[PDB]
């Protein structure tokens, strides 16, 4: 048995830790804001309609 | 106080909506009767003191008795304050022809006249006797304008 084979290659990754996501859950943020106006225009149509015409 | 405009913005904030076609074809016919309105309301204003002498003229003709003693507009005083209401008559149906509208009317004259009259013992249907000869006496003078607006102190009155 005389090949070299190579049993343990490093990986691409580095050692470091999970970078933090603040800018992207601020983005998140800003786009669950939008999607929460679209139907908050719904209910306040249905806060503005007369009194008690049913 | 109401006038037209007004009126027309109360009922749809009272819907809770904004302006639609027909309350904007409202709101534009008043402000295209508003120029002949305002023409009327400044000849009254002008000859408001020759409105008064021939409407007081022609109800005291109509009704001599008035001011022969034991009558309501026997003396100075009571003269005085009936040509004094028909004043007060005519300038409320002015503001009432600018505005458009006959709640200043119903606020400023209708509501507690009645009883005032009661009170007194003015009799109220020579007084309308007075506010159909000051509607003629105007009607010679502007048109036909603000025949509603005395025709409206009259019902009122009555
Ligand atoms: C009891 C207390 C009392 C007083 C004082 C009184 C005065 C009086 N005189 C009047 C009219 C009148 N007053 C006169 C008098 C004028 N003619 C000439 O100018 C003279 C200078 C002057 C008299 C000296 C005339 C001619 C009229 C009728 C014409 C008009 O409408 O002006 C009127 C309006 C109602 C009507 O046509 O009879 C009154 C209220 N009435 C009363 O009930
Ligand atoms: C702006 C709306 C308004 C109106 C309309 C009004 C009417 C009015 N008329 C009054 C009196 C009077 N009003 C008249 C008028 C009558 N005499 C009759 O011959 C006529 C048919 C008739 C008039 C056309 C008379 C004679 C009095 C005196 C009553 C008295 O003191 O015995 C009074 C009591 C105050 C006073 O003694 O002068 C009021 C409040 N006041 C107002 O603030």
């Amino acid at each position: 048995m005389q090949p070299i084979i190579l049993r343990t290659l490093s990986a691409r990754r580095p050692v470091q830790g999970r970078p933090n996501l603040e800018t992207y859950t601020s983005e998140v943020e800003r786009w669950k804001a939008i999607a929460q106006t679209q139907y908050a225009l719904e209910l306040a149509k249905e806060m503005s309609r007369p009194a008690l015409r049913t | 106080m109401l006038d037209a405009v007004t009126k027309i913005i109360n009922r749809t904030d009272a819907e809770g909506r904004y302006f639609a076609s027909k309350d904007f074809d409202e709101v534009t016919r008043f402000f295209a009767t508003g120029e002949a309105r305002l023409r009327a309301a400044s000849t009254i204003s002008a000859n408001a003191a020759s409105i008064l002498r021939e409407s007081a003229a022609a109800l005291f003709t109509e009704q001599p008795d008035l001011l022969r003693p034991g009558g309501n507009a026997y003396t100075s005083r009571r003269y005085a304050a009936c040509v004094r209401d028909m004043e007060y008559f005519l300038r409320y149906a002015t503001y009432a022809l600018v505005a458009g509208d006959t709640s200043v009317i119903d606020e400023r004259v209708l509501n507690g006249l009645k009883e005032t009259y009661m009170s007194l013992g003015v009799p109220i249907p020579s007084t309308v006797a007075g506010v159909t000869a000051m509607k003629g006496v105007v009607a010679s003078m502007i048109g036909s304008e603000a025949n509603v607006y005395f025709d409206h102190i009259a019902k009122g009155l009555s």
